[PDB]
């Protein structure tokens, strides 16, 4: 054995060790920092760090913008998914517009 | 309520919603020889007014779709003439907490 | 069968009673038969109880049944657990099986264990049909380097 | 995790919407314009051209310039490019979809082959599941090959009800490589109407049919009108992936090596350039459609490799390949 | 296969039990909001016995020579013989005990008294017998009000839900019904005086304790 | 979608998962040579230290409890009662 399968994963969820499950199942790929537009979850934010200017253009946002961390693999995966006309809208709230 | 003895004409059955908004109910005598609600395993189902229902969804902040469900064809629901959308409060006994109320929304 | 019953003096009394056990089922037509208490009649086929007495009854039955299986081993398990099982198995108005019904789902998302290695055709299709992933699953949040909203990660800490 | 500041609030991802880029959108979001298949040379002098990796996109050589966002080859959410295709091309991974859709809607008017008047069809429309609906409708109406003008009412079959008007016949579509072919006929072996007719369903045909369809029709199907319009399963505007996506291998200074992805983009850009040229200068009519199937190939090639022909070209005499399905799989199987 | 079906169900901050879709599966976890590990099997005395022993045990009648609190048990036992205003309280107590006896016999038709419930009261008491060194010789300095009104306020605090509205306040009452039955049956005036001579402090302590243990027994939002 | 400091119905007490994630985070910072708000009685371990800062209600962190509807409640570590 020695692998960490669905089975030991469940036990860890029971224990409620949320952050452990993250540290184990994840691949240490150093978390990356990206700027996301709050209206169209795409990484289309020009982060001018020195002039506190952000801009999303096309969307017309200089205020509704967030900052998030994700593994580098994640970022490439998304840009790649963008490269195929697929939109991985990332959003920062569950309470949908419903 | 129409209490037939043996069976209804599959044609006469297409003559039920033929007069909205009024509703027609069909019950086979045999199904009534015994009142299931009196059974030892059937908790008491209490219908909620649309007001009562309203307050329900509010206080638990629920979408109408997140409530446990009861089938419109379900025996106890047929018994109370529930209609898709109405909600029943079910008060049952419990070996955990004396009383325990649950809710089901007819579909 | 034995049957603790209350006495007019108050104490519980073992007041024995006759019961018929059957090897076949027809709940619908036996309740009616006169001479029987149609209130206490029971079957171990919860599927028949449900059809005749309503899902809430069925729920009780299904529990009563799951219970005996464990009890018959001398074992004991807290009500809350089997209860929860019995409920999940019920919330939809009918008896839902859990020994895998669907070949795709039961309550998951379009990312967890991206099985089929077709995260290829799955993503293309997910783009087609504007899919909205809730991200409440452990492994979906893994791919985002996040903790899932469970135990430790079911709330945010702030400054 | 790194350093510096950000007046922007830190937050976690909660939901995730999946859609398809609209042609409009890719242009709103893109910062480049890409015209040259070249990269960093202008009369030897190293730099970059207003063509590929350069305009507003990130940089190399450890230069902090990039869409006035600074930072450099790190802490740089690669910025996307832009590039207009001549005649509309198809997206490899959706072709199968496109068919299934074309066989569900009547050509010319873009209306569902079956309406509410059909009781069978009603059952498939109540189903609230993209996979199921789109599946339940397709198997049900792919059969009809005549857009009905009138269908027997819910009452006496004596009276007929008028609906989408265009009793035009529907074609039988068969997939051939990267194109869609369909056959016609006035009934099956009915007097004065035998023998089929084979023509190729172009991309412009497909666009009008997918663009004329109305929301209530996408609905029955798996579309949202907001994040996914059937019309967006066909490419008009190619979103250009930024440099971090396709890194340029470099040993010390002065040594080639740009990712296979930048190569398939030169092909797409060239297969696009020779296409614009022809339609403008000298159009030999149906002699152009051969440079059109090339772009249709390099756009399909640049995204996936699993057809009759495998474009392993590049700079090798020993044919290699790296699309994107090939990259996702390597990372979907690694994660 | 079981883990697959319930792997997404958790207990939320509204003390509810739902799945990833937000659908309600249990309006209160385990119907009582309790955490299984803080539960123990205890016997609800009230159900069993003859109606007679029930009365010799929990019945207190200040307006009646024979069936009243012998002044050995209580300090104000002699000057309570006949307090009209106090009988009202005792009567309202005894009434509640009877309503309960009936309720428990409608829930558990067996006559079965032993059921798992949070907070092992039997212990807390022995944990008062030798913690304050109580001697069953001198009377208690306990007021018939201290008890009756003390036990009555305690119940206001158990709390599993806090919603400040009509619905939730009922749920709260529900989730706590069975446990209070046990509470009332154990901290009944005779018992607290004739069965385990508690003192205004030992008793004031016990009350305080039960509230604590009860609150540690509630399920934590987050439990999977 | 926010809920005023009054009207909060959630638990007054700190859940084990919350008290477990706080000690975690805090402990982390301490391990990263962060300013400490307590007087060590000669304690060296960060977790050990965080337990003390939690013990002396000196942790400027706030727990934002999300309901399943989307709304939320904000409780300051300081308020939350810490029994367990
Ligand atoms: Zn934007
Ligand atoms: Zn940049
Ligand atoms: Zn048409």
């Amino acid at each position: 054995g020695l692998r960490f399968g669905e089975m030991e994963r469940d036990c860890m969820i029971a224990h409620g060790a949320a952050s452990f499950l993250k540290e184990r199942l994840m691949e240490a790929s150093d978390a990356f920092r990206v700027h996301i537009c709050g209206i169209c979850g795409l990484m289309t934010v020009i982060a001018k760090l020195n002039h506190n200017q952000f801009e999303c253009k096309g969307c017309d946002n200089k205020i509704d913008i967030y900052q998030i961390h994700i593994p580098y693999a994640a970022k490439l995966l998304f840009q790649e998914l963008m490269a195929m006309n697929i939109t991985p809208r990332l959003y920062t709230d569950r309470s949908r517009d419903f | 309520i129409f209490v037939y003895q043996n069976n209804i004409t599959p044609s006469a059955m297409k003559l039920v919603p033929s007069i909205p908004p009024a509703t027609i109910e069909t019950f086979n005598e045999a199904a009534l020889v015994v009142n299931i609600t009196h059974h030892e395993l059937v908790p008491k189902h209490i219908r909620l007014s649309s007001d009562e229902k309203r307050e329900l969804l509010k206080r638990y902040r629920l979408k109408e779709s997140q409530l446990p469900r009861i089938q419109r064809a379900d025996p106890v629901a047929l018994y109370l003439g529930l209609k898709r959308g109405e909600v029943v409060k079910i008060i049952r006994k419990s070996e955990t907490s004396g009383r325990y109320a649950s809710y089901r929304i007819c579909m | 069968y034995d049957r603790k019953v209350p006495s007019p003096t108050g104490e519980y009394v073992k007041e024995p009673e006759w019961v018929l056990e059957t090897d076949g089922v027809n709940l619908s037509e036996v309740m009616t038969v006169p001479g029987i208490d149609p209130t206490r009649i029971y079957t171990n086929s919860f599927i028949d109880i449900m059809e005749v007495l309503g899902i809430e009854a069925g729920r009780a039955a299904l529990y009563k049944e799951v219970y005996n299986v464990i009890a018959s081993d001398g074992s004991y398990v807290n009500y809350r657990h089997m209860a929860l099982l019995v409920d999940v198995m019920t919330t939809q108005g009918g008896l839902t099986s859990v020994t895998r019904h669907g070949f795709n789902r039961s309550n998951t998302g379009a990312l967890m264990r991206c099985s089929f290695e077709e995260t290829v055709e799955i993503l293309f299709e997910a783009g087609a049909s504007a899919e909205l992933d809730d991200c409440r699953g452990v492994s979906e949040n893994v791919i985002l380097g996040q903790m899932a909203p469970i135990g430790t990660g079911a709330f945010d800490v702030m400054i | 995790v790194g350093q510096q500041y950000s007046s922007a609030p830190l937050r976690t991802v909660k939901e995730v919407q999946f859609g398809l880029f609209s042609p409009e959108e890719v242009r709103a979001i893109s910062v480049a314009k890409i015209r040259f298949p070249e990269t960093m040379d202008e009369t030897q002098t190293r730099a970059k051209i207003g063509g590929l990796n350069d305009p507003r996109l990130g940089s190399i050589d450890r230069n902090l310039k990039c869409q006035t966002c600074q930072e450099g080859m790190n802490e740089c959410p690669g910025h996307f490019g832009h590039i207009d295709l001549a005649k509309p091309v198809f997206h490899v991974g959706f072709i199968a979809k496109i068919k299934k859709v074309c066989e569900c809607v009547c050509m010319h008017c873009g209306k569902l082959l079956l309406d509410e008047h059909n009781e069978l069809m009603r059952q498939a429309l109540a189903i609230k599941d993209s996979k199921k609906r789109f599946a339940a409708i397709w198997t049900l109406c792919k059969t009809k090959m005549v857009c009905e003008t009138d269908v027997p009412s819910e009452d006496d079959p004596t009276q007929l009800v008028s609906r989408g008007g265009c009793g035009n016949t529907q074609p039988t579509i068969r997939k051939d490589g990267l194109k869609l072919v369909g056959s016609w006929k006035k009934d099956r072996a009915t007097g004065d109407a035998d023998e089929p007719e084979l023509r190729v369903l172009s991309t412009e045909e497909i666009l009008n049919i997918f663009k004329h369809i109305s929301v209530k029709d996408f609905t029955s199907l798996g579309f949202n009108e907001v994040f996914s319009r059937p019309e967006w399963m066909i490419l008009t505007c190619l979103p250009v992936p930024p440099p971090p996506v396709r890194p340029s291998i470099s040993f010390n200074e002065s040594q080639r090596g740009e990712d296979d992805l930048t190569f398939k983009l030169a092909d797409i850009l060239k297969a696009n350039i020779s296409l614009e040229t022809l339609e403008h200068n000298g159009a030999p009519h149906h002699a152009i459609e051969e440079a059109e199937s090339l772009l249709q190939f390099h756009v399909a090639t640049y995204m996936d490799n699993d057809i009759a022909g495998q474009p392993q070209a590049l700079q090798k005499s020993g044919r290699p390949v790296k699309s994107i399905r090939a990259r996702l799989k390597g990372k979907e199987g690694r994660i | 296969r079981l883990v697959k079906a319930l792997e997404d169900i958790m207990v939320h901050y509204d003390n509810t039990t739902r799945n990833s879709l937000g659908n309600v599966i249990q309006f209160i976890y385990g119907e009582d909001g309790m955490d299984a590990a803080h539960i123990e099997k205890q016997s609800l005395d009230t159900i069993g016995g003859s109606d007679a022993a029930f009365e010799k045990r929990y019945r207190v009648d200040l307006l009646n020579t024979d069936h009243t609190l012998d002044p050995s048990l209580l300090e104000s036992g002699s000057e309570i013989l006949g307090d009209l205003k106090l009988q009202v309280l005792l009567d309202e107590e005894y009434k509640q005990l009877v309503k309960d006896r009936k309720f428990l016999r409608e829930v558990f038709v067996d006559g079965e008294a032993n059921w798992p419930l949070p907070v092992n009261i039997r212990r807390i008491i022995q944990n008062a017998q030798q913690t304050f060194h109580i001697d069953h010789t001198k009377p208690s300095d306990l007021t018939i009000k201290d008890i009756v009104l003390g036990v009555k306020d305690l119940q206001e605090n158990l709390l599993v839900l806090r919603g400040k509205n009509e619905i939730i306040q009922n749920a709260q009452r529900d989730a706590v019904t069975l446990f209070c039955c046990l509470l009332r049956s154990r901290l009944a005036t005779r018992r607290v005086l004739q069965e385990y001579r508690l003192t205004k402090q030992a008793f004031d302590w016990v009350l305080s304790n039960i509230e604590a243990q009860f609150l540690r027994s509630v399920v934590h939002p987050g439990e999977m | 979608k926010a809920i005023p400091k009054d009207q909060r119905a959630t638990t007054p007490y700190m859940t084990k998962y919350e008290r477990a994630r706080i000690l975690g985070t805090r402990a982390l910072q301490i391990s990263m040579n962060a300013p400490v708000f307590v007087d060590l009685e000669g304690e060296t371990d960060p977790l050990r230290i965080a337990m003390k800062e939690l013990a002396e209600k000196k942790i400027p962190l706030v727990i934002r409890r999300y309901l399943p509807d989307g709304s939320f409640e904000d409780w300051s570590v300081e308020e939350l009662i810490v029994d367990l």
